[PDB]
Order: structure tokens, then C-alpha cells, then sequence
RNA sequence: UGCUUUACUCUUUAAGGACAAGUUGUGACGGGGAGCGAAAUAGUAGCGAAGUUCCUGACGUCACACUGCCAAGAAAAGCUUCUAGUGAGAAAACAACUGCCCGUACCGUAAACCGACACAGGUAGUCGAGGAGAGUAUCCUAAGGUGAGCGAGCGAACUCU
RNA sequence: GUAUGAGUAGCGAAAGACAGGUGAGAAUCCUGUCCACCGUAUGACUAAGGUUUCCUGGGGAAGGCUCGUCCGCCCAGGGUUAGUCGGGACCUAAGCCGAGGCCGAUAGGCGUAGGCGAUGGACAACAGGUUGAUAUUCCUGUACCAGUUGUUUUUGUUUGA
RNA sequence: AGCUGUAAGUAAGCUAUGAUCCAGAGAUUUCCGAAUGGGGGAACCCAAUAUCUUUUAUAGGAUAUUACUUUUCAGUGAAUACAUAGCUGAUUAGAGGUAGACGCAGAGAACUGAAACAUCUUAGUACCUGCAGGAAGAGAAAGAAAAUUCGAUUCCCUGAGUAGCGGCGAGCGAAACGGGAAGAGCCCAAACCAACAAGCUUGCUUGUUGGGGUUGUAGGACUCCGAUAUGGUAGUCUGUUAGUAUAGUUGAAGGAUUUGGAAAAUUCCGCUAAAGAGGGUGAAAGCCCCGUAGACGAAAUGCUGACAACACCUAGGAGGAUCCUGAGUACGGCGGAACACGAGAAAUUCCGUCGGAAUCCGCGGGGACCAUCCCGCAAGGCUAAAUACUCCCUAGUGACCGA
């Protein structure tokens, strides 16, 4: 589908650390590879090579107003290039 | 407005449906980074995208 | 020894009774026997009543 | 032509074959370092001397290597050949690219595991320094880590050590 | 639900003292100084097991056998990157499931071929630096394994290629 | 004419082009689970074959098919020649869940009672297991009776705690006549006649169709005449209409004063009723609201009837030479169970084993057995209603409960 692959951008205080080395983290899907982030990245931005890397997360607890509950699962993606950068953020 | 959606020939529904993936992509990412009073412009794309895809299993017999 | 491939004879039990009627629970068997016989053409091996290989 | 095996003739301190810890260079103009130390919130950023000789020396490694004993001491694949075999022609060389899924925080002789407890109990494996010392024994100590989750006074009986 | 016992028994083995902080409040939180305890372990790494307790900034109603400005507690954000490590895309031992099949009132029981099954085999990376938390994963340098394209010394598939 | 659930907050929006909502039809539907490509510690991992894809190319992505068994047909096929195992492909059906309920079967306890306990009872109960259905089961006399008879089955009252059975102890316990509910009868095998095939005994033997035929007053074949009509259905997911179920529409009539924070309370004076059941509103309302009586309404999908079509199915009378009328069956011995009936003087029904009949001048039954009389045709099938239950859906009711 090639195009539901990536979901939103993490912004986080590494994150703004990794934005100097052409390095991007985003939340990818699950069920899903490595190298469908490369050709969906590739695909959709006009960028290149240099492996991704994948995460994954468990979840926690909130407890709101006395009811005991989980949160998602997530993926990150943290994308390395080398030569263009995403100026867009 | 699904009337404008049963006019069209079947590579325009599919050339519509392209251009509102794109726009839904891109409203992640403007909300994502602390943007858009509109927000209520994602049911639109969403529910465009199940109006056309409704229409071309219709067409479909 | 299961059942019978012609007629409905089959295992079962019923009661023993002895001389003061105090009663137990048995097992009555038929008659089973081994034989070769033909199924539709093809020679088969199957179990036959000795009832009615008469 | 691989492999097994019988019968005969040579050869043996040999020749051939197989394995092997570990040494010297390069890797290495590099990072590593006792101490010095700022311009600002910093022992920070940054700056570096020497790599010597003798003694003791491992069941760690060669390696289940060697000798002895009787209680006579797992399988299958990966690997190597030889043919059956299908069956243009790849085979070195250099350059450039490709390599998927799951676990990686933390505690882990314990306040985070098993004991209802922040419990004088239990928990498989590896490393485990010095003086004396056969030694992981005992007494005091290095690297390290701790000072116990109620106290202040008095200094009788009585009970415990 | 509330009394009596009764403000009694107990507060779960250990060495602390002072100065200065912060604060409405301090023996019990932070900093400094000296003293003291273990040191085949009260030190380092890991296998299970636990499942976010880990890091950063705030809070004191309840938990902490007292106190508490503190915490493994509460609120809010955030951290767990692999061709080489361990497991899968390789092999089997105990055992289990077992097409057909052999038995058996039904239910079902037992077993060939084939499989599943690590505690065992076989298998390509080392040194340093970096952060508030990750590091044979990130970057720095030098490697290795299995391949794919692009260039570079041979044809009767007979096969000696 | 307001709307974006629970549910406050704000942000953004939508609707007179009729939103939100209600009703009937559609479309989509991740992954596990009989789980079905292979494996598995469920919600995971790894494949094969075709086709389409990104990349110069390998790795990558998507779609469809690939379990097991039999029932039908092909092809392939040998220990062994002939064909049978076997193999391969296509085809048909199954496989699991409930509703903790009602039904039919297989297998089947103990405490307890007898003031102990062995035969007996608890009791063919609880539990397990197979099989279904909206109901199931049984069903068209080898019957009930005993004059004068009656004609499929099931269910209810009565017979009656009677006749009976029982260490004749504790106890167990019917049936027929009589009155009601509801009503229904059908189809094969056999003998015989052709057409096919094989053996062509070229005797007429077997198999396959088509006819024929279904009974006790015996009936049918077979012969002879006839007639060649009449009449019913328990059938179609065929039509045309009627009704009904799933959203709805309309629907009468009151003011003021006093006490009130607030009136529906109170007091004068009125109105309505095919509506004076119920619920809510600032305290008790026929006249404030939602409704009730009454009248109206379905584009769409079912369901029930009616009558058209279409499918079926069905004849008289006489003759009595010959032929047919369900076989290892009925029945007997031996061992056990069912019937109220515990082997007792024990028929009638099954089950296991061993013996083993007749053919209308025949056979079975009338509570051992014989003779006479009477009533009936076994060993082949199908069958609506009257009856039992409620996971659920709608509409209600209660000298039922009120933390």
C-alpha cells in the first residue's frame, strides 16, 4: 500500500539531536520491514540510502478516574541519509 | 455532493482517490508539529475516500 | 471382533444372577469369525457371524 | 580413479602427512595517562611523562594431549570426495550496491524473584586482590560499597548472651 | 459498627558526631570533614523470574512499623536502534502429535512413514569514544560472510573445461 | 431544527440543497479460533506454485490456489499376464457451536428405607456418550372383546390405590369398556407381460428398465366381457390479489381569588368526553405536556390465505384349472433383560448361543396345555393435528420484593 507506512514524526529531545546528522525518527506501522521504509520514504520525499533503524515500545498504565487501562503498542523509525535534507519540521 | 463522484470516468476516481491519500498524509504531519485550527477537515478526506471507493464497487455490477 | 458386517449383531450386557440372586454386570459377545469373503468383486477380510454362514 | 578387504613383496632412529597454543611486525601519526588546567555557567572544555630488569607463576590454554583402569563411555545435519546424472561458459580480477523477524531500560546472595510484609529463610553459572599462610582456612586491609527506617536518659530486681 | 485489655506489649540482629545549606517546620533530605563495617564478599558480570519500579522536573492526603522538604509512593513528560551477540529462515536425544493402519459398547486406546522438540551439535567483528537514560546496536578506525550488477585471457555437456 | 455518544471543558465544524435521528434493503469487514499450505507455548512464525509490481540487478510488496475422508469419473498403474491393490487430477457431501430447557437410544451408581442386612427399594434416578427436530416418539390390527360387538396413533378425566406382584416383609402398581381434544390414509417386494444386455442349452437362466400389484368377507395374477370416465392431494420456494409484521399521522375541553419560594391545594363560576387507563411538570391536574378512545398510512423485505396455471394419484362385473402373497424368519432348548408380574402354574416382547416349520385343505391369537367356537394375516417402508420446553422478540399483568 506504500503509503501507510509512516504515521506522524517523533519530536523528542533526541530527536532534535539526530536532526544535525541527517537522522529522523517517525512511527511506522507494525507489520512492517525495513525495507518498505526505504522505498516508502524514497517514494514519498526524493531522499536516499543508509539503513533505518526500528524500535519497538510496550505499553504502560494510566489510571484516569479509577479505571485500570493500557496504551498502544508503537514502532519508531529513525532514518538516516546522505545527500538532501526534510527542511520541513 | 456525491453527484459529482458518479460523473467521472473510472482513471479519474482513481486519480482523485491518489490526491486525498496525499492530503490525508500531509494533515498528519501538519498536525504532528503543533498546527491546524482545521481540524475537522480529516473526516472529509476520509469519508471521500469511502464515497468513491463505494461508487467504483458499484460501478463494478 | 466390533460388529458384523451382514446383520446387526453386535456386543451388549446384561445382568448374573447366582443362586441367591445377587446380581453382577457381564458382557455378552456374539460369535465372531475371521473370514475372506468378496465385497463387490475386490476379496476382502472381514468379521461374519457363524449365524449366518449357513 | 572414491571406499572396504584378502594374499604376497618392500620399507621404520626414517620419509611423508595432519594439527598446534603462543611469539615479531603491521594494524597504530590512533585512542589510551599520573597530573596541570580555564574565557562563562568547570576539575568542565582542553592539554600530557614513561612504557625497564629480575623473581614466583596457573586444571586458564595446548587438551581427553599421555599413561592406567573397568563399571566399557548419544544421535543427525553443516563439511569432503567418487560416480550416476541434467547439462552455451564460467573463472579469477577490481569498482559499486543488497542483507528480513523477535529480545536488548532496570533489579538480579534482593526493599524490584519464591516466603500474605521494605521478613534474621531459599536461589543455577563466571571473575574473585595483599601481608603472613599449603589454602578461597583465620586476623587486618586495596579496588569498591555500606553506617542498619524510631530515639533521648538512668545504670534497680528479674530473664537472656 | 463500637468498646475492655491500655496509651500496655512491640517498633523485625549493625557506630556515629559536628559545621553549613534548603525550608513554614529538621537527629531522620542535600554538601563537607573525620570515624567505623564487609572485602571467596555487604565488590563485578549474567541465566530465570518480575514487568516500567529506569531517566528528567514537580508534590506530600494515603503507603514508609516514628519523622520526612525524601523514596522502589503520587503527577507530568521521555528513554529499550544489530548481516556478525542469543533464538527463527540449519540438525537431532528423552518425550509428544502421529496420513494409512491394528484394536475397542459410543467415547476412544496404541503405533509405521513423516514431523515437532535444547539442556547438546554446527555458524561470518575487534579496539576506543559518546549521552540524562541505549551501545560487539550510535560514530571513529580497521575487518569478515553470503550474494547482485558493471569491467579483465575458454566451447563436440565429449567432458579433460 | 437543531446537531458532533457515555460527559464536563475548549478547539474546530455541519445543516431549509431538509442535517443529527428512525425503518427496510445493500457495500466493506484486520488477526485468532472446526482452522483447513506447513508449524505453534492462540490472537504468532515460515513456505510452494502462477500472475502483477520497486530496483541496473539480487533481497522487497500484492492477489489467487495448495488440509483430511467418501461419492462419481477419468488417466496412470503392478509382487504377476490378465486387473486389483497404489498414485494423480476433477467432482459431490461432512467436520464445529449451542438453550444449563423438551425427545430418542447405548452404558449405568451410593448414602438412604426395610428402625440391622444379602433377594428388594432408592432407580433405570443423578452423571457420561451418540443422534436429531421445532417438536420428537408411536401409527393404519397376526388388535380390543365374548353379545348385540368395534375398526390407525397420541393426549385428558374416570376405572383405582381395584385386580395383582412382593424375605406375601418395607413397599411397587396397571389395563379394557365409558366421557372428551383432534382427526387421514398411503406406497413397495412377490407371481405375470414385453424391450435391452450377457450366458445366444439355438431350455429359457441371470441382471436393467417400462407396465402390473398391494389383501382376511381372503386378495391379486390368469381368462372373459366391459368403461376408457369419475374424483382427490400430505406437491411447486409458478403467478394475481386480500391480510399482516417491521418507521409513522391526527386526536376534544379553565379562568380568577387565598396560602405559598413554587400550585395541580382551597373557593366561586364554566367546559369536554367513542377520550375519567397511565406518566411527567417548582406540592395531589378529566381541561399544561406526552399520551389514551377513534380514524388514517408503507417505496422496501418477509410471512399467511384465497384460486388460476403446472405436477401428480385413482375405475366395473363374472369365472376359479394353474400360479404368488416378505426364510436361517416364526418356534423349541439353555442364559439374561421387558411387561404392575422377583421362575412362579407363566402366554404375550426382545437380546446371546445352538437346534429349526407350513403355504389358503394354510398361519397367529383369546394369560400353562388340548378340543370346539370366535377374532385376525407376522417376518418391507412413509405419514399432519390433538401433547412437552423457552436462550430469545414484542405487548402486558401481579391482595410479588423495595437496598
Amino acid at each position: 500500500e506504500l503509503l501507510d507506512v509512516i504515521k506522524r514524526p517523533v519530536i523528542t529531545e533526541k530527536s532534535m539531536l539526530a536532526m544535525d546528522e541527517k537522522k529522523y525518527t517517525f512511527e511506522v506501522d507494525t507489520r512492517a520491514n525495513k525495507t518498505l521504509v526505504k522505498q516508502a520514504v524514497e517514494s514519498a520525499f526524493d531522499v536516499k540510502v543508509a539503513n533505518v533503524n526500528i524500535l519497538n515500545v510496550r505499553p504502560k498504565f494510566k489510571r484516569m478516574g479509577k479505571y485500570a487501562g493500557y496504551t498502544k503498542k508503537r514502532r519508531k523509525a529513525i532514518v538516516t541519509l546522505t545527500e538532501d535534507s526534510k527542511e520541513i519540521q | 455532493k456525491v453527484k459529482e463522484i458518479r460523473e467521472l470516468t473510472t482513471a479519474e476516481m482513481l486519480d482523485k482517490e491518489k490526491q486525498l491519500k496525499e492530503e490525508l498524509f500531509n494533515l498528519r504531519f501538519q498536525l504532528a508539529t503543533g498546527q491546524l485550527e482545521n481540524t475537522a477537515r480529516i473526516k472529509e478526506v476520509r469519508q471521500s475516500i469511502a464515497r468513491i471507493k463505494t461508487v467504483l464497487r458499484e460501478q463494478a455490477n | 471382533a466390533k460388529v458384523c458386517y451382514f446383520t446387526g449383531r453386535k456386543t451388549s450386557s446384561g445382568n448374573n444372577r447366582s443362586h441367591a440372586m445377587n446380581s453382577t454386570k457381564r458382557t455378552v459377545k456374539p460369535n465372531l469369525q475371521k473370514v475372506r469373503v468378496l465385497i463387490d468383486g475386490k476379496p476382502k477380510k472381514v468379521w461374519v457371524s457363524a449365524r449366518a454362514l449357513k
